[PDB]
């Protein structure tokens, strides 16, 4: 139910490096529930089945020797008022619904600014309307301010810059190893 | 390297040397009249290996030649630069409210 600075910052930083396209990935976490960090999949075209279950798995085989195991799921439409989940996120948080329990369907709303939606037996729906729990406010949005300033989203990687290249990191371990020290 | 140019330069300044040497040789046999009419080869060396030294330049000045296979200039494309159309760019992103509000 809370967010790492680290899960945060990751997910601003990617949602800064392609503002014109959608924004996705995974949200990460040690097996009430604290995201710890977030592994970013793709952008632009995201309704498309393939390189999605690759992902599932490609993660898996990382998280299950890191002790980790997948808790959520966020997404960035593209548009900056249109914050409703698409078909996509339902399809997605169904599928880690059946291998990890509490799943959280987060829109990242452009304009706080992060909806967290839950299915209780009905539909998924959202908590910020009424209100949305972190760890600490000030801290995350001075740390991710830190880091956009100067520039590192350009310093970023996902998950679709490493299927183009594979000496790119999906872990980013360069992002959270300068988020230790801030 | 880039020096091809010089090269070819040089070549050319020779060419035209000799050139004038060819003239001069040919004014002085039309003033003293001889029937051998045989040009030096002095300078018919000169001639020749300014004209294969241009030849050999411009033959590398000309450019480099490009692959026929196609597949072969998109090998370095990827899909980040293929999804954009710079006709249906739309501007209500949230670039707009995150970078200069």
């Amino acid at each position: 139910v809370k967010l790492t600075t680290q899960a945060y910052c990751k997910m601003v930083l990617h949602g800064a490096k392609y503002p014109h396209c959608a924004v996705n990935g995974l949200l990460v976490a040690e097996k009430h529930t604290l995201f710890v960090d977030c592994i970013p999949l793709f952008h632009g075209t995201l309704a498309l089945a393939p390189m999605l279950e690759v992902a599932l798995t490609l993660i898996d085989s990382w998280c299950k020797d890191h002790s980790y195991v997948i808790a959520g799921y966020y997404q960035a439409n593209e548009r900056v008022k249109d914050a409703s989940p698409n078909q996509v996120a339902e399809k997605v948080a169904s599928r880690i619904a059946e291998g990890f329990s509490d799943t959280a369907l987060i829109m990242v709303d452009n304009t706080p600014t992060i909806h967290v939606y839950e299915h209780h037996e009905n539909r998924w729906r959202c908590r910020d309307p009424h209100h949305d729990y972190c760890e600490d406010w000030p801290e995350a949005q001075r740390i991710s301010a830190s880091l956009l300033d100067s520039r590192s989203y350009e310093t970023l990687v996902d998950f679709d810059n490493h299927l183009d290249d594979i000496r790119n990191d999906w872990t980013n371990p360069e992002i959270n190893k300068a988020v230790l020290h801030l | 390297p880039s020096l091809w140019k010089g090269l070819v330069g040089i070549g050319l300044f020779a060419l035209a040397h000799a050139a004038f040497s060819a003239a001069q040789h040919r004014s002085y046999m039309r003033l003293t009249e001889k029937e051998d009419e045989s040009l030096p080869i002095d300078i018919v060396l000169q001639t020749l290996l300014a004209f294969a030294v241009t030849c050999y330049g411009i033959v590398h000045i000309a450019g480099e030649f490009k692959d026929m296979d196609a597949t072969s200039e998109l090998k370095n494309k990827t899909f980040d630069t293929l999804r954009n159309h710079p006709s249906f760019y739309v501007f209500n992103h949230r670039g707009r409210v995150l970078f200069r509000p």
